[PDB]
DNA sequence: GTACGTCCGGCCGTAAATTCAGATCTT
RNA sequence: UUUUGGCAUAGUUGC
DNA sequence: AAGATCTGAATTTACGGGCGCAACTATGCCGGACGTAC
């Protein structure tokens, strides 16, 4: 999203990167919710 | 009768319920319903 | 003896109803032990 | 590896859905006595559900 | 070829199957030993009913 | 030319929300 | 010449 | 008087908890892409 604004790229795509960043730190204070589907680690396990 | 009793009463006293499963009055009689079985 | 009232001592030895009703009869103290455990520490963690 | 993978951890469905997968189905032999034996594999399990 | 099967011990298609006491020890493999799991990665693994 | 092979990219208690009867305003 | 360590699971078992 | 509103009072999903510790085991996160050798 950083290098979007310096760039000065499209709404859209800001938005979704707004959106997907919103569930990270959401997930990373808390990965349990009755939101969003769980954060895996890639590993198939859900991260603490 | 059939009262709870034991740590499901126990639990319900400290973790006060509005449902009580075996709710219960052991209401008294004053006149002479007290001993007459009739008017009782 | 039909619904399960054993009438020999163990000195004298269960017939083989009598044994599995016995058996069935001390299932349940296995399982409200099973049980105490479980609320053991509970009422008196939330007490204290 | 699939079927290997559930016998060797006991998780059985699909090994990326593993999280809602039935686990323990598969155990160890418990080889302490030849009795210990016979009993863990004539062995039943309940699920709760 | 689509992968490999494990093989419950003393099965039909086990290499044990109606083999003779004599056999069995010459191969090592105890004759009251009752079968009946899998081996996986060297680990005797059971599947409870 | 071919393949390999190994280095980089993807229960119950709150608690909120939905519907029904006074009440002041509106008519 | 003074180190040492996987984390999270799942199962089984003791009181 | 009538109404519409409209504002306080009865019914449905939905998190979120779920014994002290011991002890032991056993199992775990790729596929394109690029070069080099033969």
């Amino acid at each position: 999203l950083r290098r979007n604004e310096q760039n000065g790229a499209a709404a859209h795509v800001i938005a979704e990167d707004v959106k997907l960043l919103q569930f990270h730190v959401a997930t990373m204070v808390d990965n349990e919710l009755p939101g969003l589907p769980r954060a895996m680690q890639k590993s198939g396990r859900p991260l603490k | 009768k059939n009262v709870t009793l034991g740590v499901p009463r126990l639990k319900e006293l400290i973790n006060i319920s509005k449902k009580p499963k075996t709710p219960s009055l052991t209401v008294f009689l004053l006149g002479q319903s007290a001993r007459d079985a009739e008017r009782a | 003896e039909s619904r399960g009232f054993v009438e020999n001592s163990y000195l004298a030895g269960l017939t083989p109803t009598e044994f599995f009703f016995h058996a069935m009869g001390g299932r349940e103290g296995l399982i409200d032990t099973a049980v105490k455990t479980a609320e053991t520490g509970y009422i008196q963690r939330r007490l204290i | 590896d699939g079927l290997k993978y559930s016998l060797a951890t006991g998780n059985w469905g699909d090994q990326k859905k593993a999280h809602q997968a039935r686990a323990g189905v598969s155990q160890v032999l418990n080889r302490l006595t030849f009795a210990s034996t016979l009993s863990h594999l004539r062995r039943l399990n309940s699920p709760i559900g | 070829f689509i992968g490999k099967i494990p093989i419950m011990l003393r099965s039909t298609y086990c290499l044990l199957n109606g083999l003779t006491d004599r056999d069995l020890c010459e191969l090592n493999e105890c004759p009251l030993d009752p079968g009946g799991y899998f081996i996986i990665n060297g680990s005797e693994k059971v599947l409870i009913a």
